[PDB]
């Protein structure tokens, strides 16, 4: 409960911060010079945390891994590259994972918060990035001595 | 590398079977294995099939039959096929799980050469059946070819076919050849040639005079037809597509041969002359020569013809192009072919002075010069029957004896067709409809930035002051973005705070609703979840693209909440005679409030005959649908069934014949009435209260009739009438509809549903519906209706697939049309919001392993009602073998049950809503049906593109496409081609199957003949007023609805046949 | 980790993943409290639920995953490894009547979907089947899977659930209605402190009767059981 209360928080202070900056970049369309809109929005940027800060910011860079036809991340010294691409029988392509197309980044970290893509904190889209592909579906066993159960799973397993 | 020999096939689909899917790619692996294939396209009696593959004397036959009846029809051909000299030809077939491996035995056993099964299909794979097909009719047929001119002469019409199959392939005795010459230059029969660009009409054109020479003759002329058709010497055979066209050749006394010219460049088979020699020799009255596709500089007919004709479209261009084109110089009659064409006025006038000029007739006037303006696609055409009496005054000097004509011996040059479905002016309203749409969207754009803009300023003011320091520069931007806000926009985002508080609550007042329905663990399932954005930017734009289900553009459905008692569930059911449907019926209602009936028809219906003996038809009567012959019959179908009752709605699937069953079931519907109230009464009413008891029953009469004549050309091919006769009588319809304010029936079901059967993927039937269905809006409006008097009236129809894109199928389709509706025609609300039915795709369904299709049919059936569909039928397990057995139609009910009653994501209304994957799928399958609308529209509209057969084309690509992948494995199909049973054995027990009585057969004979006799005084007058009606061009529905009640519907079929003419095919 | 049992014995969706997530912080709290550090036996643990017809089922899953996640970080400050709750889910086989025993497999399929869409790590399929498992009933359980992972559209997208409205918000009010069930076995002494009462066991009875109730009721719909029975029998 403590951490839904906080995403609510951050999220009212990352939209404020937004509709501030929004409304200094329009006043200076017309001319008006109001730095004041500044001192409230920069007053916003220490006021949210330093994990949701980096969240949003990193949220553009999120959406360009994802909306390619691979998606490229570097382990150790080489890489792992995903396709993210399955094309119908229509040519219509369907992205393994679909990101939310938001503009109020209230709702972008509000949603990074709460649901972020598979593979990422709090993980409640799933553990992984993406799917294994291929199975663990186990071969299971057991009946009358060791022997007839070993047999089994000697034959299932061969 | 092809075949040895000259291998040449016939194929068809059966007796009353629209299903040509299956056809369609065989021909198309038929010929490029390098055969020649005589296409005849679907429904094709017996007597037909064998009539033309004895006169093309080909080595087999390829047939498909999907209605059943199959037994009876492959033994009546292979019988027919012996008796009349074409025992060597091979007869092959296949109708997927309906021919079960018992029928093929016996069939094959009988005398096929093969029939496969799906499992056939999957070993051998799509090529591997045809090579197998294909070699084994690799065989010379010039062995069997006459030596001497005895039999040819004689008048024997099959030595005749094989003496041209020996000259043709130049196997023929030269000492013979010069014999038949010398006897063709003592025949001295006339030799008419047709030539012409291509796809002008030159063989629509053929067969319409031909059908003039019969009517004006008496069919005392013997006529000899060679259509030549141009060989793709890459294959090595050809598509020899002429004969399809014909419809006016099927009598004793004409013969037809198709050629293939065999080189990639002239016109003219190489043995033109040899050919037309042997028809003169065989004593014909005349011989008419179709060319190819030809050049405009191409002139090969003319030596070798005594007269020539000259085939066009208006469209050629400048005037100046006609001094180009060689033909004109040689022709003796030149027709300007679709003269229902923008410009075909003046396109006359530039002929006329060009074929002047060539003849030097300046002492002439130009509209005395033998050009001609036909229409070939209009049944009776003035203008084609003005060239018939030029051509026969013409071949009448050539030394022709002929009796004084019996047709209107008119004057003039021009046909007097004006008819119009759409008019040119508006030939790009699917065009327009696009920018319509994608208009909306720039619109939902501009003022969600503007009320996000608003708000952040608005936002930031209030935060200046809560500071202290103030700034009403602020507010002047914000104020100026009030105004730039539309009025529809503003009062949006206005009542979004009370549109939220209304949702919120365990009611909906208005009337009340419940909102909630609670869970075994308490947790309150809200049927319509609302969304939770701060920013109005995104609220605004939700609303404008999506609003809650029942408000503008109705995206989520176009009631606020779904019928309390009233589930889609709607039955597909017919089987036998009426009675036994009657129980179906019953056993599919049963236990429901409810009544909600969907009819199925047995193909003789379909096609508006009436039930007869010959084993063409006998065999298919009451199977795959019941037969409905006579309004008696149809009035027990529906017996113990109040149709005029509130919540009793009955859905009739036929198309042809739909003017005629629908009449047959008002007439019903009345009957009911008029009963009740001689029960009520214990009298007959007067003549007053008939009359305001049947006016009653047609306002409050409850259902739906398909009658889609557009689709029926692009994809089911049950119209049996000429293609705009159909949609004349379809508007009839409307208008009395209109006349008598029957609001509460669907007078079309605008279909996709059969086009998506046939192979489309869910875009192209999308696409195409909606297409079709603003063709009939574009159609109405142009014929005088106000679109908010027949818009009501539209019922939409389609098929739900595995594919991803028919999970938004529906919202988008009703998008689509609400903002079209609103913003380009600008009706009311009732008729934005688009209805429509979902069926399962049977097509998704296997004969291999059956159990697994009820896993199929459960995903496909949820995604329906997620996406909050109107009406919903589900398919059997044993979808691929038979029509829906009792314990079979259980299981396919249960689906819906279940879903609707058991599952818990059901109890939510809106469950797409919100979701990533769903809002962009319905973005880009939104636009992906746009873009298809353009590409409709640069081809002249739906019509200009069955013209073309664009549509057909693009379906039996895709077809193609789709089967080419399910036999190579690319395309997963569980228990097909992957995931084999370890057996391998598909059903492999004895199923129950589906299939009508014998004694309901000859119930169904006798009743007919029973009601013949009981109206046998008042028939011919009946079906006499009708042709009238047709004539006099009056409303032909109107006529229907007294017709049915002295009349069957094969001889109303058959009497407007004489009036309406016949469909033509179209590949 | 399992609670698939606990469903299985009548327990709604609420108690079930409420139980089970309770019966797994108090294994944390009990390995903890033997001196050990969370993060060499958090991340072995895996968990095991069950898939009914109930809205719930639906989003039963995701809730695991962030119940855990958020309290594997704030509360015990384990590591990334830690805090991925991965688990099983075995379709409902109380929900499998002997009555009209083909409608098996459409449940059957309906709470496979709910599951792979939800991104389960693992999932097992119910026969249509009372007698043995016979190796053609087998087939079709195992069709079920096959059909979805490899023929069903929208399985091509791995997040579809994400968005959903419905699912945001039954989301939110099952994690909610799992806390307060926490709640309630805290202030019983704990998992251990209401075992000792029977608090689960009397809990999971009542739940199974009031089940078992509306069935006999007519209230809550079976088909082919308490309506659209057989004809015959
Ligand atoms: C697609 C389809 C349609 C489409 C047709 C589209 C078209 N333009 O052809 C539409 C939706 C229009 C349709 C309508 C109807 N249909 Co339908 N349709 C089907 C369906 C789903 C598949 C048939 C198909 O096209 N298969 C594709 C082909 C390529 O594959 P296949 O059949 O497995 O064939 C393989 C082999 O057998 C081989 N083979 C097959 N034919 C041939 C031919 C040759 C020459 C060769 C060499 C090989 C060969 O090639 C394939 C290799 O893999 C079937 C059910 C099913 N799944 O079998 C019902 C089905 C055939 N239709 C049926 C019915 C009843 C109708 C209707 C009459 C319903 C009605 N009462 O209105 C209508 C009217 C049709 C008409 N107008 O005449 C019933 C038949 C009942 C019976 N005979 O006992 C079926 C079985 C469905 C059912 N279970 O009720 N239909
Ligand atoms: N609009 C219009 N179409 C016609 C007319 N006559 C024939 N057609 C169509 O033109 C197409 C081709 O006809 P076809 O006879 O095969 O021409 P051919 O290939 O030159 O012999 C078909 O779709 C016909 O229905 C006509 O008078 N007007
Ligand atoms: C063309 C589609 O129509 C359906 N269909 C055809 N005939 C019947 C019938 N008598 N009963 C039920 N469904 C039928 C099948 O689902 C087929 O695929
Ligand atoms: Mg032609
Ligand atoms: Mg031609």
């Amino acid at each position: 409960r403590a951490y839904h209360r906080r995403v609510v928080a951050q999220s009212k202070l990352a939209r404020e911060r937004q509709q501030l900056r929004a409304a200094h970049d329009m006043l200076q369309g017309a001319g008006h010079e109001s730095a004041a809109l500044e001192t409230l929005a920069s007053e916003r940027d220490v006021s949210l945390g330093a994990v949701e800060r980096k969240l949003l910011a990193m949220w553009p860079q999120m959406q360009q891994a994802y909306s390619g036809d691979e998606y490229v991340v570097k382990i150790r010294d080489k890489e792992i590259r995903t396709g993210l691409i399955s094309t119908t029988l229509s040519g219509t392509k369907i992205r393994k994972v679909v990101l939310p197309r938001f503009e109020d980044e209230g709702e972008i970290l509000k949603w990074l918060m709460r649901e972020n893509v598979p593979g990422s904190f709090p993980y409640t889209a799933g553990v992984f990035a993406f799917k294994r592909e291929g199975d663990p579906t186990r071969m299971f066993a057991g009946e009358g001595d060791a022997f007839r159960t070993n047999r089994r799973f000697k034959l299932v397993s061969e | 590398r092809g075949p040895a020999n000259k291998v040449r096939f016939v194929t068809a689909a059966s007796l009353f079977d629209g299903h040509d899917a299956s056809i369609n790619i065989m021909r198309r692996i038929l010929q490029s294995q390098g055969c020649e294939v005589i296409h005849l396209g679907h429904n094709r009696s017996v007597q037909e099939v064998v009539t033309a593959a004895l006169q093309e004397d080909v080595q087999g036959i390829a047939i498909s039959s999907y209605q059943g009846g199959h037994v009876e029809y492959f033994k009546y051909m292979i019988d027919l096929l012996r008796e009349h000299g074409g025992e060597h030809i091979q007869v092959f077939g296949g109708g997927g799980g309906v021919i079960v491996p018992d029928e093929i035995r016996e069939l094959q056993a009988y005398g096929v050469a093969r029939i496969y099964s799906p499992e056939d299909g999957q070993r051998m794979g799509l090529a591997g059946m045809i090579t197998d097909m294909a070699q084994r009719c690799d065989i010379d047929l010039t062995r069997y070819a006459p030596t001497t001119l005895d039999t040819v002469v004689a008048g024997d019409r099959r030595a005749l076919a094989q003496l041209i199959t020996a000259l043709e392939n130049g196997k023929a005795d030269p000492e013979l050849v010069s014999a038949l010459h010398a006897q063709a230059k003592a025949a001295a029969v006339p030799v008419l040639g047709i030539t012409g660009t291509g796809g002008a009409g030159k063989s629509s054109l053929t067969d319409e005079l031909i059908r003039r020479f019969r009517l004006d003759q008496d069919d005392a002329l013997s006529i000899a037809v060679i259509s030549i058709d141009p060989s793709r010497r890459k294959s090595g055979g050809a598509l020899l597509g002429d004969r399809i066209r014909m419809n006016a050749i099927n009598h004793p006394n004409i013969f037809m041969r198709s050629l293939a010219t065999r080189e990639a460049g002239s016109e003219i088979s190489q043995a033109l002359p040899d050919v037309i020699a042997a028809c003169k020799a065989a004593r014909f009255d005349l011989v008419i020569v179709e060319t190819s596709g030809i050049g405009q500089g191409d002139a090969a007919i003319v030596p070798h013809v005594d007269l020539s004709l000259y085939v066009m479209t208006p469209e050629f261009g400048a005037a100046s192009q006609l001094e180009k084109i060689d033909m004109l110089d040689f022709a003796d009659f030149v027709a300007i072919n679709k003269f229902d064409r923008k410009g075909a006025q003046d396109a006359w006038r530039d002929v006329a002075k060009q074929v002047q000029r060539n003849r030097e007739q300046w002492h002439s006037r130009a509209e005395d010069m033998p050009v001609y303006g036909t229409q070939a696609s209009r049944f009776n055409d003035d203008g084609v029957t003005m060239l018939y009496q030029g051509l026969v005054g013409a071949l009448g000097a050539r030394g022709m004896s002929l009796k004084p004509g019996t047709l209107p011996n008119l004057e003039g040059r021009i046909s007097t067709g004006q008819n119009v479905i759409v008019p040119p002016a508006r030939s790009r309203y699917l065009a327009e409809l696009a920018d319509t749409v994608r208009a909306y969207h720039r619109r939902v754009v501009a003022q969600s930035k503007l009320a996000r803009e608003r708000q952040q300023l608005r936002a930031a003011h209030d935060m200046l002051q809560g500071a202290g320091h103030e700034s009403a520069a602020l507010e002047t931007l914000a104020s100026e973005r009030d105004v730039s806000l539309g009025a529809v926009e503003r009062k949006l985002l206005a009542m979004w705070p009370q549109m939220q508080q209304a949702y919120s609550g365990d009611e909906y007042v208005v009337i009340r609703t419940g909102l909630i329905s609670t869970t075994l663990s308490g947790t309150k399932i809200r049927k319509v979840v609302l969304p939770r954005f701060e920013d109005e930017g995104e609220i605004l734009k939700w609303l404008m693209r999506e609003n809650v289900p029942g408000s503008f553009p109705y995206t989520a459905g176009v009631f606020a909440f779904k019928r309390e008692g009233e589930d889609p569930t709607r039955m597909f059911a017919g089987e036998g005679d009426a009675f036994r449907t009657n129980r179906r019926f019953k056993l599919v209602s049963e236990g429901m409030e409810a009544k909600r009936l969907s009819t199925a028809f047995d193909s003789v219906t379909l096609y508006g005959e009436d039930p007869h003996e010959r084993p063409d038809i006998y065999g298919k009567v009451g199977n795959s649908g019941v037969s409905i012959a006579t309004l008696e019959d149809m009035k027990v179908l529906y017996d113990g069934f109040d149709l005029t009752n509130p919540s009793t709605s009955v859905s009739m699937t036929i198309n042809g014949p739909a003017p005629t069953i629908l009449a047959m079931f008002m007439n019903t519907a009345i009957d009911q009435q008029i009963d009740r109230f001689r029960a009520d009464n214990g009298r007959d009413p007067t003549a007053d209260e008939e009359a305001k008891i049947r006016a009653w029953v047609l306002q409050n009469v409850r259902g739906t009739v398909q009658a889609d004549i557009l689709k029926e050309d692009q994809g089911q091919n049950t119209c049996i009438f000429s293609t705009e006769f159909s949609l004349k009588v379809m508007g009839d319809i409307q208008e009395y509809f209109v006349h008598h304010q029957v609001r509460n029936f669907y007078s079309v079901s605008i279909s996709g549903y059969h086009i998506a059967e046939a192979g489309a993927n869910p875009i192209s039937q999308l696409a195409f519906t909606l297409a079709n269905g603003f063709t009939y809006v574009e159609a109405y409006l142009a014929r005088g209706m106000h679109i908010d008097d027949f818009a009501p009236n539209l019922s939409f129809f389609f098929s739900n697939g595995m594919d991803p894109e028919y999970s938004v199928l529906g919202r988008v389709a009703r998008r689509i049309w609400a903002v079209t509706m609103r913003d380009k025609y600008g009706a009311n609300d009732r008729s934005q919001k688009l209805k429509y039915h979902i069926q399962t795709s049977g097509r998704s369904l296997h004969a291999q392993e059956i159990d697994f299709n009820d896993i199929r049919t459960t995903l496909q059936a949820l995604i329906a009602i997620y996406d909050n569909c109107n009406s919903l039928h589900t398919n059997a397990y044993d979808e691929a073998i038979t029509t829906p057995t009792a314990e079979s139609v259980r299981r396919a009910l249960a689906i819906q049950l279940i879903i609707n009653r058991e599952w818990g994501v059901a109890k939510c209304e809106n469950p797409n809503q919100g979701s990533f994957l769903i809002e962009e799928l319905t973005d880009l399958v939104e636009e992906a049906v746009l873009q298809e609308f353009e590409r409709i529209a640069e081809r002249g509209g739906v019509l200009g593109a069955m013209e073309t057969g664009y549509q057909r084309g693009k379906i039996q690509e895709e077809s193609l496409y789709y089967e080419q992948l399910k036999h190579d494995g690319t395309l997963p199909i569980i228990g097909v081609n992957t995931f084999r049973n370890p057996n391998g054995d598909p059903t492999p027990q004895t199923l129950e199957l589906a299939r009508s009585s014998e004694d309901e057969k000859q119930s169904q004979l006798h009743r007919l003949t029973e009601f013949h006799g009981a109206h046998q005084a008042d028939a011919e007058a009946m079906l006499a007023r009708l042709r009238q009606a047709v004539i006099d061009n009056r409303n032909v529905f109107a006529v229907l609805m007294d017709a049915v009640r002295v009349c069957s519907l094969g001889q109303i079929t058959h009497a407007l046949f004489e009036v309406g003419g016949q469909y033509r095919r179209n590949m």
